[PDB]
This record gives structure tokens, sequence and C-alpha cells, in this order.
């Protein structure tokens, strides 16, 4: 859908809570706090 | 085995990699898409040919 700035990408899956794009969400988790993506 | 009912052909098949089955590989390519901008696209028109 496009490129995320401010982001990380994780090697993990969960019933996601913002949408992005085809198959990725995002979410404010905790692994300090930070936003990430994951499919 | 399903009792002799043969169900092989509505269930995925894992060689390709897109795990769908006989009948939704012939469903998506009868349905032409008219290849919009959900995949980008501007290097493609970025380039004059
Ligand atoms: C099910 O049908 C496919 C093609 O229609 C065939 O290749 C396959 O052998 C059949 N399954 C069995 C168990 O005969």
């Amino acid at each position: 859908a496009g490129c995320l700035i401010g982001a990380e990408y994780v090697n993990n899956s969960y019933e996601c809570d913002i949408p992005i794009g085809a198959g990725i969400c995002a979410s404010y988790q905790t692994q300090s706090q930070s936003i990430i993506a994951y499919t | 085995y399903f009792g002799g009912f043969n169900f092989s052909q509505i269930l995925p098949d894992p060689s390709k990699p897109s795990k769908r089955s006989f009948i939704e590989d012939l469903l998506f390519n009868k349905v032409t898409l008219a290849d919009a901008g959900f995949i980008k696209q501007y290097g493609d028109c970025l380039g004059d040919i």
C-alpha cells in the first residue's frame, strides 16, 4: 500500500487493531512503547 | 477418502504458491481485471515506452 515510516516490522501475527493495506495492520504495543506493523 | 466423494477439485492444491483450488483458478482466470493502481505503477509510467 506504500511505505511505513515510524513503525517496525515484527515476525508475529495478531488479530489486528489499525488497518493499513494489503494484509498489513498496525498497533501500539510494548514490544518501551512503540508502533509495530505485522501481517 | 470421504466415502467415495471426490473433493480433490474444490480442495486447495499446494504445488502452486497461491493456495487456490482448480475451480478457483478457473474463476480467477475467467474474470479479467482492469489492472488498477492497487499495486504501485508510477515507476512503470516514469519510463516512456
Ligand atoms: C478426483 O478427480 C480427479 C480429476 O477429476 C482425478 O484425477 C482423481 O483421481 C479423482 N480422485 C480419485 C480418488 O479417483
